[PDB]
RNA sequence: CUCUAACUAUAAAAAUCUCUCUUCUC
């Protein structure tokens, strides 16, 4: 479609000659620590690239970090903070679900319960965590709906909120992520609300992040290798 | 005979705006002679003909006349062109008409030369056309320069001196163009004697009428005095009339009267 | 006269519901007179399942689906073939059209 | 891993002029942006499957020249308040991307879906046609 | 290049088009006979013909 | 007398019309 009224209001090169590849190194809380490669402009004395990498947020499937496929529908965002030269080191930045699974579990004829909590971890990191649960049809329910009363929903939200506050205030996102990978918090939340309501598909989705204290060098290098 | 495209290649280029003379129409589309380039036909698709919805083929095609066009795809093994007419902007057609007019003037001049000399137009283009286009970028601009500055034909080998001589004769006879630089001065004099001052300013202005640029003070009304010059270079007349303005102001200020500027020297 | 004892709305005890927009023509129509269709499909059709399977790492990918509930208007629903005019003795039936496939 | 250099395909298919725009894992680095309208004449068959096919072939050639051998599909509809249903071209774009040697991993749909926000364009009675 | 390929029809999927003069078939390549396309034909065909295609990524879409 | 699976997807333009209406009983 050449049509262009040239309302502009050759010195051409190949930008790929002045570029190269860095390597993404995952935290030791994950198994497959070799994530991938990132394309970067060549280093310049006036404008060093190492400044340019830091702040990058790579988005990788969780199953790509642990080899299994039980974590297929999760997703983790890593933050580039420290570059060792031809290889850079990444810290945890956030967590999320895949929209496919989320829409797969958000089905009709059952009430979804959302618990939202903003807390501070063991260190100065400040997190926001969303938990989503779905009422479960009993294994004997001839009634075809599986709705939950507002009182049950409020009780469930209270329980999930207190559980998340407990499990965040008692550990750091190193330990918190090492806890998120085997999704033991989901099982604990489901067990704590077994008496209130069945609560199928108790999941923790979109673990956000809002603050970072200064840099936290020593643990960052300790988190790798 | 009419052949030998103006531009660099007989076959066209990619995305080059072209310039069509339609000959006939088939069911698929219009096969159209290309006049910007040498002779080779282009295919204008029916679905890519009209800006508006297609309703009357012959109303828009106008078999036997010239129009604007744009090339989309080219074939560089045997010769085929895909063309469009819908996708022409409002402003591009103007540059298309001017390019057509200048290229057609050059074509007519050199076809006249070839018909007089009975040598194929391609050979005359070999000796005249594209070395000139390499030197100046446009054969018509170089023709205008040769009208003014004859160093244009230096460094090029013509088939014969007669070719260049008769080309110069034709270009001087047909491509003959001097811009009328006109200004208006308001004499607001109220002093005792101004007719003598007006005559002195007249003489001061008219004495500087050079051999090629004759500046004349024409008289129409009492306040409005016209200053006329034939600027051949268009960059000297304005200074001539500015000097005339300085002279008339110098003459008028000391006598007692005043003068005002109404229209400065402009093309 | 009453063409529909339910008035087509399916409201019966609310007075007012919050309207939703049409996916095609963006008609501000009440959420119950907004005939809904849950399009659940594969992100890659059966026409490219073999091609994707042959040319994909992660052997036996789950091939995730795509889910979208479409909120049509009613004029589009008649025109975009979603819903069809019916016999006045067939308007009685509210069951979906008999399980497209078993 | 056998050193499959990865990118994200990140197809964007509206109801006109689908987009194929491959980037690295970070996404801050953009390469081979060539679109659907990049390669068709009719100004409206930009959404046609053939436009997306040609765009996909071009990006596949460019990235294969680059060094990236496998891509991650991120299908995006027009999103927002609009129809947010995938465009006709993006499907053929994905098929052609999977055709040209490139390996495929982690197809995702990343369309922006709102929480019933920012009242839709068209007026109360909408587009009348 | 000249990527002319052949494709033998294995089944004919009725006749389509506003004119009603074009047909739709399922073609399978002379090579790799497990790889098939759906393609539009403009002319009389039956089970056994060998169409010539300048494309292979194209798939037939019902003409309206 | 025993069961919950498959899927898509077009909207060009088209205004108007004058007479004159006539029984059903074995
Ligand atoms: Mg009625
Ligand atoms: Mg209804
Ligand atoms: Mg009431
Ligand atoms: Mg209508
Ligand atoms: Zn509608």
């Amino acid at each position: 479609a050449v049509g262009k009224n040239k309302r502009l209001s050759k010195r051409v090169v190949d930008p790929f000659t002045r570029k190269e590849w860095y390597d993404i190194k995952a935290p030791s809380t994950f198994e497959n620590r070799n994530v991938g490669k990132t394309l970067v402009n060549k280093s310049v004395g006036l404008k060093n690239a190492s400044d340019s990498l830091k702040g990058r947020v790579v988005e990788v499937c969780l199953a790509d970090l642990q080899g299994s496929e039980d974590h297929s529908f999760r997703k983790v965002k890593l933050r580039v903070d420290e570059v060792q030269g031809k290889n850079l080191l990444t810290n945890f930045h956030g967590m999320d679900f895949t929209t496919d699974k989320l829409r797969s579990m958000v089905r009709k004829w059952q009430t979804l319960i959302e618990a939202n909590v903003t807390v501070k971890t063991s260190d100065d990191y400040v997190l926001r965590i969303f938990a989503i649960a779905f009422t479960r049809k009993q294994a004997n329910q001839v009634k075809r709906t599986s709705y939950a009363q507002s009182s049950h929903i409020r009780q469930i939200r209270k329980v999930i909120s207190e559980i998340l506050t407990r499990e965040v205030q008692n550990s750091t996102l190193a330990q918190l992520t090492s806890k998120l990978i085997p999704e033991v918090i989901n099982k604990e939340i489901e067990n704590a609300t077994k008496d209130i309501f069945p609560l199928q598909n108790v999941h923790i989705r979109k673990v956000k992040l809002l603050k970072q204290p200064k840099f936290d060098l020593g643990s960052l290098l300790s988190l790798h290798g | 005979t009419s052949h030998c495209r103006f531009y660099e290649n007989k076959y066209p280029e990619i995305d080059d705006i072209v310039m069509v003379n339609v000959q006939q129409i088939a069911e698929m589309g219009a096969y159209v002679k290309l006049l910007e380039y040498d002779n080779i036909e282009g295919m204008i698709l029916l679905s890519e003909l009209s800006r508006r919805r297609i309703r009357s083929i012959q109303k828009l095609i106008r078999v036997g006349k010239n129009d604007v066009a744009v090339v989309l795809r080219v074939d560089k093994e045997k010769g085929y062109i895909d063309l469009s007419k819908r996708r022409v902007s409002s402003e591009d057609i103007i540059k298309c008409e001017e390019k057509y007019q200048k290229s057609k003037t050059v074509h007519s001049i050199l076809r006249y030369c070839a018909e007089k000399f009975q040598i194929p137009l391609e050979e005359l283009y070999k000796t005249i056309a594209w070395p000139l286009s390499r030197k100046f970028g446009h054969a018509y601009e170089a023709f205008k320069l040769s009208i003014i500055d004859e160093t244009v034909w230096e460094g090029i080998e013509p088939p014969s001196k007669d070719v260049l001589d008769e080309l110069k004769n034709y270009i001087s006879k047909r491509l003959t163009p001097a811009v009328k630089i006109r200004a208006d001065v308001e004499v607001s004099c109220f002093s005792y004697e101004g007719i003598d001052a007006i005559k002195d300013a007249l003489k001061s202005a008219e004495d500087m009428s050079t051999e090629q640029m004759q500046v004349k003070v024409k008289l129409v009304a009492a306040p409005l005095y016209v200053l006329t010059t034939q600027a051949l270079d268009k960059q000297k007349g304005i200074e001539q009339l500015e000097s005339a303005i300085e002279k008339i102001t110098e003459v008028i200020t000391k006598y007692g009267g005043v003068c005002n500027i109404t229209m400065p020297p402009k093309a | 006269p009453k063409k529909r004892a339910s008035n087509g709305r399916n409201k019966k005890g609310r007075g007012h519901v919050k309207p939703v927009r049409c996916v095609n023509c963006s008609r501000s129509v009440p959420k119950d007179k907004a005939i809904k269709r849950m399009a659940i499909r594969n992100i890659v059709e059966a026409a490219a399942i073999r091609d994707l399977s042959e040319a994909s790492v992660y052997a036996e990918y789950a091939l995730p689906k795509t889910y979208n509930k479409l909120h049509y208007c009613i004029s589009c629903a008649i025109h975009a073939r979603i819903v069809r005019v019916r016999s006045r003795t067939d308007r009685r039936i509210r069951a979906p059209p008999q399980r497209p496939r078993f | 891993d056998n050193s499959q250099v990865f990118g994200v395909a990140r197809i964007f298919a509206s109801f006109n002029d689908t987009f194929v725009h491959v980037t690295d894992l970070s996404g801050r680095e953009t390469i081979a942006r060539v679109t659907g309208g990049m390669k068709v004449k009719a100004d409206r068959d930009e959404s046609s499957p053939y436009a997306a096919m040609l765009a996909a072939q071009d990006v596949a050639a460019k990235c294969k020249e680059v060094g990236i051998t496998a891509v991650h599909i991120k299908i995006r509809a027009t999103g927002g308040t609009r129809s947010k249903t995938p465009g006709p071209g993006g499907q053929a774009a994905l098929r052609a991307l999977a055709r040209s040697g490139l390996r495929i991993g982690r197809i995702e749909d990343v369309t922006p879906v709102p929480s019933d926000s920012t009242r839709k364009k068209g007026g109360r009675r909408g587009r009348r046609l | 290049k000249t990527p002319v390929t052949l494709a033998k029809v294995i089944k004919v999927l009725g006749r389509t088009g506003s004119r009603g003069g074009v047909t739709q078939v399922r073609v399978e390549f002379l090579e790799d006979t497990t790889r098939t396309i759906v393609r539009n034909v403009k002319g009389p065909v039956r089970e056994g013909d060998i169409l010539v295609l300048m494309e292979s990524e194209r798939e037939a879409r019902r003409l309206r």
